[PDB]
């Protein structure tokens, strides 16, 4: 496990039943009807560039004694998506950044009246040196926060 | 094409 830390697996119950993991050294993992995103969707609805896991180094607040948490990295889910994603119970519109914990189900499309979900589950099985992995630690923060030029320029790869 | 839209 030398080249995959995240395995983000397209379920039998989406349109999609695939096994994506990204590695701990590609980010950010892009999403999107295009194939040139790292990980592969192909969603009638879905877009390009439709969204893009982003990996950060994760900031502590100090520390004047021995505590956990020190300094790592974290992965951020990136959407960047017309259609917006649903992560566990958090919106995120085409230019939002959001918190990915281990064993995190993302919802890129859904529709109800064609029927179509797609929904990917993540799944870290090497941490390479992550603060936990990306689930955080003590009292989840699970809110969506926008997305900057450091972003939008990751996309400007592809 | 950016004009979807869901409910």
């Amino acid at each position: 496990g030398n080249g995959r830390f995240l395995t983000l697996k397209p379920l039998p119950d989406s349109i999609i039943q695939e096994s994506l993991e990204i590695q701990q050294g590609v980010n950010p993992f892009f999403i999107g009807r295009s194939e040139d995103c790292n990980c592969k969707i192909e969603d009638n609805r879905l877009s390009r560039v439709h969204c893009f896991i982003f990996k950060k180094r994760h900031a502590v607040g100090k520390s004047m004694y021995e505590s956990p948490a020190q300094g790592l990295d974290d992965i951020w889910y990136c959407h960047t998506g017309t259609n917006v994603s649903y992560l566990n119970n958090n919106r995120m519109i085409q230019g939002t950044k959001f918190l990915l914990q281990d064993g995190d189900e993302i919802k890129i499309i859904w529709d109800k009246n064609n029927k179509f979900v797609i929904g990917f589950k993540v799944e870290i099985n090497d941490t390479t040196g992550l603060f936990n992995e990306g689930l955080g630690m003590l009292q989840e923060q699970r809110v969506v926060l926008k997305q900057t030029a450091e972003e939008k320029d990751l996309v400007k790869k592809l | 094409e950016d004009i979807y839209y869901l409910d």
